[PDB]
């Protein structure tokens, strides 16, 4: 049942056609559903009354089929438009839209053709093994408030480091890691520590 | 021959009526049919008389079974059905006309008779009865007692009677009294004689033009009314208003002349009993879809049944044709209807077969079908603190598949071939 | 536009048309115009209706009855006295006569705050004559008042005759004659769609004339 | 039975109509699942609401109520009012006018309580874990520090947030209060949701009112035709009703299919907004 | 053909409208497609059919 979406489209179209063909076995109030039998049995004047009943039913059957096909076609068009957008934004580029190209941080996608459809193999980055750390918004060093240029301040219990905020890579808090802004009196949660 | 796991809609179930009910006003006096039919003499076509029939019980079977009538045609009702039908008022109109004019009596016709003396409506509902009365009201010398109006300024409206003898003048020149230029006596006598050929012989015609199912019925059939039972799914018949439903006493206020209270869909949802002047609530009996819950057939042949929309007390109290699951002992009343054949449990699992209103069915181990409230997911309390952060120390590369339909089969249909195969 | 008549020597009691119904509200005592005539000849030729709605009961007398040029009792009562007897000229023939419950309108002598708005809707159609009625206790004796009140049906009769005209019946020499202080209205009904508001009790509390003005027509279209 | 046997001469029109409506009903449950069931764990906010000064009390669940709906969620459920009758709080039969004539309303798969739980889990995950719970395991981070990341995401240095944290929290709390006041006062806020309810109710009423039409028959009441006419001439009158009523049902189903497509497009947009606006920070203008 | 997408919308709507109007010329099994002609030639009983 991996390809249920594609199978449903095939089944629905096949089911609709079968229903359309099965409607040729309905009297719709005529003496028989076989047009030749009516002609062979009745003369023109009475045959028209019987034939007209079949025309009304058969014509109504066709209109019902076409209207359903138009509604189904619109649904397929919306799906195709989405697939085209996924091809451009997931395969021809890297997407920052959340969950648009799979679960996790999207890296790349590969297209695979399927009957009446397309399959996308979304490659994502998923962080795996998290650890608790104590954190602070800024470091107070010399009456100055230091903030991470790109990362977050963490402590293993005794020492403070800067790490990129998607993968634990602790580093010494230096003047290149951080930038200064104001003093230590305004930031809530600032912690004393040396900036090397 | 094999059905996949899921829940499937099956023929709807419905509570059949237990018994029939007939409620007519109690009257015993027969209608004066003998007066209208065996009257000594009939009025003329232009002077057609209209005798009212009311407050009586009419046994139309006797009229229809008599072969003396050359024509007995009913246009809005069948003669057989009359015996069981309750009417508001009946107008019995009698007149004598030439045999050839019998056709003109039918509704939607035209002619001097149909345009000067007697005209029926297009939507006529009733029965017309006729029989030759040559021997009864014909004489060798010419029984000129029967006349008809041949001259009239304008066509008469349906069911209109004209008695004025004003002298009409087609070619202007208005005279009066004695005839003359362009002006003649409007009424002309028929040559009703026994020697006259068929068609020219006089015919006695009586027509009933009763109104149907629009007001408190007054005349109705010689069928005995039965007893009144309520709170039961039954077939009811209040003065010809047949139907099915469950009766119940109501706090309704019908005006004295009111008998029926109708619904938005033009259905009577409250009636007044003709015998006892009380208002009863009308409600078609309980119904609903029937859904069969099954795992894969090759997984098991055990199934559960959902009677959606009806609470379970009714089911022990029909259409589905298998009243074998009624044994119960595991009937569960869900917000989506009664579920039979499924064991209810308090354990919550991921939804497997949706039933509705948060209830799902699964086939699990000894094996049986269970019903439970679906679980949304595993409970989890994020260890949030104002100075605590979780940072991933490692990662996994995941590859997930996404399937999207893109196109569907290109189909073309030849309209003429499908509708008219080479015809 | 509803015509106004003086129920009096000055007998404003003509053979008015009965075009598809009439509205006959009025406030007065003694019922003045108690009876009414509905037919097409009204001179004993045809079974012209003779409905009296007198103090006792609404005696339907649809007979081929004679109505003289002035078929009135001429009772100069409280000026109770009688002058002649022509209310019922003669019954040459008849077709049907019905008598209802011995009711009594409030025609009894009482003016005070006139609660005599005996609103009547006399309608004849499809071989029937309907006498929808309502007794509204209004407070002003002057021209017809402002308010809303539905008229309950009173009488329904499968007559079956054809009616094209009508006439009212007055029960009330010429020197120093005090004209009676009584008047009646004759409204006319025409095919019109109305949006009737039924309260929770099955009583019509409001209505909208769907052809009165654009706002009413908008309400009719929205069914609100 | 007489009408039913005649209706068999039209083939499988009835089967198509039931199948079409079943596809719509199933799709409604799918629409809700796509939008709300985007989280596989039911996160719950901690008992201590130390979120750096930010008030979320008006959007977090209220334990007191039998349904764990937030204050604003309660306001939303009061503004929207049904049209015909209970669809719901029904403890018995549906009790609707449509029920008389083979028309039934199916309950949604997810109850309102379940949908509120999903909203609570999505909300608890966002305020305790930022956008991490949408990409994997929920990684807690102080809310003020999370807001610093958001500011960086729009090109504002994080020192701006920290130096204005008290002001920023007040503006957010004030802004949330105005949403509460707006919903409590105004009536046409939820016009989009009301329109869907009205359109479905209106279409359903039209379908039921269509049973009062003669369609050229002597009467619109099927029983009256059977009671007055014999089989031969009754079929002619019965067939006129079948044609009209069958046409009425097809018109209703076609409109529902077109309305369902519009609702599905709306639901797909809501699911995309949930993923891109709630489970992350969006740079789309 | 730069603006074919906009032109198609105009053509489709015009074509559908023309088809709707042209459909008034069809008998549909009646004696004539002209309503006035039917009324002028037949009495109400037959005209209704
Ligand atoms: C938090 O991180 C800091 C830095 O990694 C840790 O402090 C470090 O502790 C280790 C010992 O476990 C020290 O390594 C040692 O290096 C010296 C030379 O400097 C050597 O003589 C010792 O024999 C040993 O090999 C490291 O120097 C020291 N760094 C500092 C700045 O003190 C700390 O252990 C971590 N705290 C926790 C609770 O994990
Ligand atoms: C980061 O900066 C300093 C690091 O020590 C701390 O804030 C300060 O704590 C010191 C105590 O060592 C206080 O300085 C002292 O002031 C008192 C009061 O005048 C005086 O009696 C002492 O002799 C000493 O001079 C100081 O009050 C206190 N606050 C400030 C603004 O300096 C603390 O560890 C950290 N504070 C922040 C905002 O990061
Ligand atoms: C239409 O019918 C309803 C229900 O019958 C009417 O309801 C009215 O409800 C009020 C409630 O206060 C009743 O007043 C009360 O009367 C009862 C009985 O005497 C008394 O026990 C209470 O203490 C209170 O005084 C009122 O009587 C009742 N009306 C009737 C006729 O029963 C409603 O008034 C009717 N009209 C409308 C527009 O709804
Ligand atoms: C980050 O996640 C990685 C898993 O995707 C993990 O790689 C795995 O490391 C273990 C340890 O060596 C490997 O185990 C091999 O070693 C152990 C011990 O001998 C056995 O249990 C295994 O059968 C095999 O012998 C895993 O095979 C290996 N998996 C892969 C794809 O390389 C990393 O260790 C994780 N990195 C950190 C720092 O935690
Ligand atoms: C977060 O915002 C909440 C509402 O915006 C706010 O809740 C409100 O708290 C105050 C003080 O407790 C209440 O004030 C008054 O309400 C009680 C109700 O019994 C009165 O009896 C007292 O006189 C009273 O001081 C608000 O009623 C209350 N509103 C609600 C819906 O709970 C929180 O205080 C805010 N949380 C923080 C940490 O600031
Ligand atoms: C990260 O922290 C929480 C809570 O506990 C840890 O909290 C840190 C702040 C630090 O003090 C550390 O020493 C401490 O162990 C953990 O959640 C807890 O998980 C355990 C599992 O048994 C439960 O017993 C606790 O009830 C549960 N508390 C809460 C609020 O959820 C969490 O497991 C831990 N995560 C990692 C990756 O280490
Ligand atoms: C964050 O939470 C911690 C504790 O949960 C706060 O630390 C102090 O904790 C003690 C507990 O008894 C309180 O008496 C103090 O009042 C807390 N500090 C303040 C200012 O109230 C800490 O303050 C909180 N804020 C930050 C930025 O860490
Ligand atoms: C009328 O007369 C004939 C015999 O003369 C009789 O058979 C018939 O029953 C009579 N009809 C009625 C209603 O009496
Ligand atoms: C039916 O019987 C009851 C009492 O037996 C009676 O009140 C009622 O009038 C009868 N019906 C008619 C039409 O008379
Ligand atoms: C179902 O079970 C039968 C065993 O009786 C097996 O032959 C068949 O392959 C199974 N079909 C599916 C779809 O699993
Ligand atoms: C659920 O738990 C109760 C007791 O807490 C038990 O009695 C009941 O049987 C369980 N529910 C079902 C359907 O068995
Ligand atoms: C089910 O209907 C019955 C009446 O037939 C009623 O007694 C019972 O309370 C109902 N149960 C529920 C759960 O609605």
């Amino acid at each position: 049942s991996a390809l249920g979406k594609l199978q449903d489209v095939v089944n629905q179209n096949a089911q609709a056609l079968n229903t359309l063909v099965k409607q040729l076995s309905s009297n719709f109030g005529a003496i028989s559903s076989v047009l030749n039998d009516i002609l062979s049995r009745l003369d023109p004047p009475e045959a028209e009354v019987q034939i007209d009943r079949l025309i009304t039913g058969r014509l109504q059957s066709l209109q019902t089929y076409v209207t359903q096909q138009l509604i189904r076609a619109a649904e397929i068009r919306a799906s195709a438009n989405l697939a085209a957008t996924k091809m451009s934004e997931c395969v021809l580029g890297q997407s920052k839209r959340v969950d648009f190209c799979g679960k996790g941080y999207h890296l790349m996608s590969f297209p695979q053709s399927a009957p009446h459809g397309v399959v996308f193999l979304h490659v994502t980055y998923v962080p795996a093994q998290e650890k608790n750390f104590t954190t602070a918004p800024a470091i107070c060093h010399d009456g100055k408030a230091h903030f991470p240029r790109e990362g977050v301040f963490v402590s293993n219990g005794t020492h403070w480091f800067v790490t990129q905020r998607n993968f634990y890579e602790p580093q010494i808090i230096t003047t290149d890691n951080t930038f200064v802004s104001g003093n230590c009196d305004v930031v809530i949660g600032i912690v004393n520590n040396t900036v090397y | 021959f094999t059905v996949e796991k899921g829940i499937y809609q099956t023929s709807n179930f419905r509570v059949q009526p237990t018994e029939s009910i007939v409620r007519f006003p109690n009257i015993t006096n027969l209608c004066p049919f003998g007066e209208v039919f065996n009257a000594t003499r009939f009025a003329s076509v232009y002077a057609w008389n209209r005798k009212r029939i009311s407050n009586c019980v009419a046994d139309y079977s006797v009229l229809y079974n008599s072969a003396s009538f050359s024509t007995f045609k009913c246009y809005g009702v069948s003669p057989t059905k009359l015996n069981d039908l309750c009417f508001t008022n009946v107008y019995a109109d009698s007149f004598v006309i030439r045999g050839d004019e019998v056709r003109q009596i039918a509704p939607g016709q035209t002619g001097k008779i149909a345009d000067y003396n007697y005209k029926l409506p297009d939507d006529f509902t009733g029965c017309v009865i006729a029989w030759n009365s040559n021997n009864l009201d014909s004489k060798v010398g010419g029984n000129y007692n029967y006349l008809y109006r041949l001259f009239r300024k304008s066509n008469l409206k349906p069911f209109e009677r004209d008695i004025s003898t004003e002298i009409y003048q087609a070619g202007s020149t208005p005279c009066n009294g004695v005839e003359g230029f362009n002006c003649y006596f409007p009424l002309q006598s028929y040559g009703f004689q026994p020697t006259n050929g068929v068609g020219y012989q006089p015919y006695r015609v009586v027509v009933l033009s009763f109104e149907l199912l629009h007001a408190p019925a007054t005349v109705c059939g010689p069928k005995k009314s039965t007893n009144l039972v309520k709170n039961k799914c039954v077939n009811f018949n209040f003065n010809g208003l047949t139907g099915t439903g469950v009766l119940t006493e109501s706090n309704k206020k019908f005006l004295p002349f009111q008998q029926f209270g109708r619904d938005i869909a033009d259905t009577t949802d409250a009636v007044r009993d003709p015998q006892t002047l009380e208002i009863l609530d009308i409600t078609p009996c309980s119904f609903g879809g029937v859904s069969v819950i099954t795992p894969g057939t090759n997984t098991s042949n055990q199934v559960a049944v959902l009677y959606q929309g009806v609470n379970c007390t009714e089911v022990p109290v029909l259409t589905p044709t298998w009243r074998v699951y009624s044994t119960g002992s595991n009937v569960f009343q869900t917000r989506a209807g009664c579920l039979i054949g499924a064991e209810h449990v308090n354990n919550s699992y991921e939804c497997d077969i949706p039933i509705g209103a948060g209830i799902c069915a699964s086939y699990q181990t000894s094996q049986s079908i269970i019903a439970y409230t679906m679980s949304l997911g595993a409970e989890n309390s994020v260890a949030y603190s104002n100075n605590s952060i979780a940072i991933p120390t490692n990662f996994t590369i995941s590859v997930t598949t996404e399937i999207l339909p893109v196109s569907m089969t290109k189909t073309s249909v030849d309209c003429t071939m499908y509708i008219c195969g080479d015809s | 536009n509803v015509t106004w008549f003086h129920a009096i020597k000055r007998f404003d009691n003509p053979v008015l048309p009965f075009n598809d119904g009439v509205y006959f509200a009025s406030t007065e005592k003694s019922n003045i115009i108690r009876g009414w005539i509905f037919g097409t000849t009204l001179d004993s030729k045809t079974q012209s209706l003779l409905i009296v709605n007198n103090a006792t009961n609404v005696v339907i007398k649809v007979c081929e009855f004679q109505f003289c040029n002035d078929p009135f009792l001429g009772v100069y009562y409280h000026k109770w006295m009688e002058s002649e007897f022509r209310v019922y000229s003669s019954a040459n023939n008849c077709t049907f006569e019905y008598v209802s419950q011995p009711f009594l309108m409030d025609l009894e002598g009482k003016q005070g705050n006139f609660k005599n708005l005996r609103e009547f809707v006399f309608k004849n159609i499809d071989g029937y004559f309907k006498i929808y009625s309502k007794h509204t206790p209004i407070n002003l004796v002057r021209d017809l008042p402002q308010g809303f009140s539905a008229l309950e049906p009173l009488v329904d009769l499968p007559i079956g005759i054809n009616i094209t005209r009508f006439q009212t019946l007055l029960a009330l020499s010429s020197s120093g004659w005090t004209a009676g202080a009584a008047a009646y209205y004759v409204g006319y009904l025409q095919p019109r769609t109305f949006l009737l508001k039924y309260n929770e009790n099955g009583t019509i509390t409001d209505a909208v004339d769907c052809a009165l003005d654009p706002l009413s027509e908008t309400k009719c279209t929205l069914k609100s | 039975t007489e009408c039913s046997n005649l209706l068999l001469q039209y083939g499988s029109f009835c089967t198509q109509l039931n199948r079409a409506l079943t596809g719509i009903a199933v799709e409604q449950d799918k629409n809700t699942q796509e939008v709300f069931a985007q989280v596989k764990q039911i996160y719950k906010t901690p008992p201590i609401k130390d979120f750096g000064g930010f008030n979320f009390s008006q959007i977090l669940p209220d334990p007191s109520k039998p349904s764990k709906r937030s204050f604003i969620e309660d306001l939303l459920f009061n503004k929207v009012t049904l049209a015909d009758a209970g669809f719901d709080i029904a403890a018995r039969d549906l009790i609707c006018a449509q029920k008389f004539n083979g028309l039934t309303v199916l309950p949604p798969l997810l109850t309102d309580e379940m949908i509120a739980q999903y909203t609570s889990a999505l909300l608890a995950g966002t305020i305790t874990s930022g956008w991490t719970f949408g990409a994997g395991a929920a990684l807690q981070i102080p809310f003020a520090m999370q807001m610093a990341y958001r500011f960086n995401g729009i090109g504002v240095t994080q020192n701006v947030l920290y130096e204005n944290q008290k002001l920023i929290a007040n503006q957010f709390n004030s802004a949330i209060g105005k949403i509460q006041d707006s919903l409590s006062s105004t009536a046409s806020a939820l016009g989009k949701l009301q329109d869907v309810v009205n359109q479905n109710a209106q279409a359903l009423n039209t379908l039921v009112k269509q049973l009062s039409s003669n369609f050229g028959a002597i009467s619109s009441v099927l029983n009256d035709i059977l009671s007055r006419l014999d089989p031969p001439e009754a079929e002619v009158q019965i067939d006129r009703l079948i044609t009209g009523r069958l046409q009425s049902l097809q018109t209703y189903v076609t409109q529902q299919l077109i309305r369902a497509a519009e609702i599905r497009a709306s639901a797909n947009l809501a699911a995309t907004k949930m993923s891109e606006c709630v489970l992350g920070q969006s740079k789309r203008v």
